[PDB]
């Protein structure tokens, strides 16, 4: 019994970041990398299944990305993931959610897991597309925005609750194997902030440059830019006077 | 050309984002001759023809599939068939929980353009140009769709303005393609949790986010809210952790604070999904030690200071 958890190492930007010369991306000098927040919850859900079962459950994390990603993978192993796999070649640079979905699917075909988990979305790009793209290439049952999972290893159905707008959930019975995208709050990840990573090339999974990268993506980046955004009226000075202004705002309100 | 819009309904009610999409479609199109086709999918979806017989709709297609409300297998097959029938240049879906279940699957199978959570769309000549966010909304990413005869976009809710007035679409009925879904919808659920206060009704809110740190810090903000005559609300990390009831959560998956005139956002970064719940509030104060927090881009007043230092001084002064 195996659960495959697709994970992304996301980039967050430092203050005073700049757009790079080509105008196509932010300058990498301003990026800080860490595991996608949704992936903490997905991984913990796989581990909960592993702990609840007398039967062995192999938890495999997989990421498509350059060598910086190994740090995040190493940390997943330390939290109890059984195996970690990084897929990359330089030709994969600029692969969108749908191409990433393709690449992940080539690993998954070989791993032949019983369930696939992915995050609802990435904190950086927030495509909310990658996991459901994987479901398409696998031609598997799927559900997005899963807030609860009732599933025993080997079962041919699961019961999930999707988290809807406006404070409601929906129970859905879904055939397994399935792809689920996992929402914040499904569980309380346990480790909240020398087995190696398995390194896989595009060749290892039957792909080449012509299958991946920006040329195969479903849209083309024209530019990336810092838009003019709304500006608050900033209250400077001491805490006493900042609080004094708040109270005046409250009083003006009533 | 045709622009295809996929409407959305749940629990017998049309979701208003449906009309924002029609507004977007009508704005987007290149000539008066182009047509907007709206589809509504459901086993009981004829019920929605009145609410979708509105300004800007040229054709209205009722698709009867196997499920009452959203099913990803039914929707994907149905929307694929609509695209075949209407050969739309652009297909507009809402960037909603339902759409997240299928939109990227629909685009994986086919040679369609695709982008999600789009908040600017226009034609430059014959070229469709869409803008979405990058790096947790710190940049705009402007994209196009070279050589794509059909582009599928999911559209950010509450950005595009609906049209006013009735309309007189040509109404048709089609059956969805006949394939068995791999899932079955069961109960809707409103989970447990206190509900002493309907936060859609209240006019003064102090809201706390992850910046409060540990649960032991909630009490002092509850006391502040009480001393101020505000209702204590939160962002999702706080409710997910069980520190306040889900009935107090503000945003897309929580509630919209429709009656709120003053919202004090403390230790909340201003994620899109939080903003969905409170961006309309006529006076927002943000108190946050990160000047680059998204919340400052909608706040009237910003204070870049420690929330505990501000809370204690506010309490003293009050
Ligand atoms: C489908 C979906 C639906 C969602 N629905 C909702 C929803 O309904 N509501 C919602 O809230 N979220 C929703 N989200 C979650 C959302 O993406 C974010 O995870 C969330 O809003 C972040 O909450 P936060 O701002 O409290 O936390 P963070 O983004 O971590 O922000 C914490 C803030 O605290 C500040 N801070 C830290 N220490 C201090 C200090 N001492 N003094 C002052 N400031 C401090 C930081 O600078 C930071 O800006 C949804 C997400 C998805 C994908
Ligand atoms: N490069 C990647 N490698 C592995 N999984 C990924 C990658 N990119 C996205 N994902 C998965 O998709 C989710 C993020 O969603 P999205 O916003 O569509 O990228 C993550 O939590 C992962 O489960």
């Amino acid at each position: 019994m195996k659960i495959l958890v697709a994970v992304k190492q996301t980039a967050a930007l430092e203050e005073d970041f700049e757009i790079r010369e080509d105008g196509m991306d932010v300058d990498e000098d301003f990026m800080m990398y860490d595991l996608n927040e949704w992936d903490d919850f997905s991984l913990e859900e796989a581990m909960k299944i592993k702990e609840s079962s007398d039967t062995d459950v192999e938890v495999v994390v997989v990421s498509v990305g350059p060598d910086r990603v190994d740090e995040s993978l190493r940390k997943c192993l330390a939290k109890g993931a059984d195996r970690a796999v990084r897929v990359w070649d330089d030709a994969a640079e600029g692969s969108d959610a749908i191409v990433v979905g393709r690449i992940l699917t080539e690993v998954i075909k070989k791993e032949a897991p019983d369930m696939v988990f992915a995050g609802v979305q990435s904190s950086d790009q927030a495509y909310a597309s990658t996991g459901i793209s994987v479901a398409s290439y696998l031609n598997w049952p799927h559900a997005a925005v899963v807030a609860d999972l009732q599933y025993k290893p080997g079962d041919n159905k699961a019961v999930i609750r999707r988290e809807l707008e406006g404070g409601m959930l929906q129970e859905v019975e879904i055939n397994c194997p399935a792809v689920l995208t996992i929402q914040l709050g499904i569980n309380k990840p346990r480790y909240a902030s020398t087995k190696p990573i398995e390194e896989v090339s595009l060749a290892d999974i039957g792909l080449s440059a012509n299958d991946v990268g920006a040329a195969q993506s479903m849209s083309r980046v024209r530019r990336m830019y810092i838009p003019e955004k709304g500006r608050a009226t900033m209250i400077e000075g001491t805490i006493s006077e900042q609080a004094a202004k708040i109270i005046q705002i409250i009083n003006e309100f009533k | 050309s045709k622009i295809l819009v996929i409407a959305e309904h749940r629990r017998n009610d049309l979701r208003p984002v449906s009309l924002e999409l029609i507004g977007a479609a009508n704005g987007l199109k290149k000539s008066g001759e182009d047509k907007v086709v709206v589809a509504v999918i459901g086993s009981q979806a004829d019920a929605f023809v009145p609410a979708l017989s509105v300004n800007g709709v040229d054709e209205l297609v009722v698709v009867k599939g196997s499920s009452i409300d959203f099913d990803p297998d039914v929707f994907e097959a149905s929307v694929s068939a609509l695209i075949a029938a209407h050969n739309p240049s652009v297909v507009l879906l809402p960037h909603s929980v339902d759409s997240l279940g299928y939109a990227s699957s629909l685009a994986s199978k086919t040679g369609y353009g695709f982008a999600t959570d789009v908040y600017i769309v226009e034609y430059q000549g014959d070229e469709l140009v869409a803008t979405r966010g990058g790096y947790n909304q710190k940049v705009n990413v402007e994209v196009d769709f070279p050589g794509k005869s059909t582009v599928v976009l999911t559209i950010r809710p509450s950005v595009f303005k609906p049209l006013e007035g009735a309309g007189s679409p040509v109404v048709s009925n089609v059956d969805a393609p006949s394939v068995q879904s791999r899932s079955q919808n069961k109960d809707y659920v409103e989970v447990g949790g206190g509900n002493d206060i309907d936060i859609t009704t209240v006019d003064f809110i102090m809201s706390i986010g992850r910046g409060i740190g540990e649960e032991t810090n909630v009490e002092q903000f509850r006391e502040l809210a009480d001393e101020a005559g505000a209702t204590l609300c939160c962002s999702c990390p706080i409710a997910d952790a069980g520190w306040l009831p889900k009935s107090r959560q503000v945003g897309q998956s929580g509630k919209v604070v429709g009656s709120c005139k003053l919202y004090v956002a403390m230790g909340i970064s201003g994620s899109i999904q939080h903003m969905a719940g409170m961006k309309h509030v006529p006076t927002i104060i943000a108190v946050n030690t990160d000047p680059g927090a998204s919340i400052f881009t909608i706040a009237k007043y910003g204070i870049v200071a420690d929330i505990f230092d501000i809370e204690e001084e506010l309490k003293a002064q009050l």
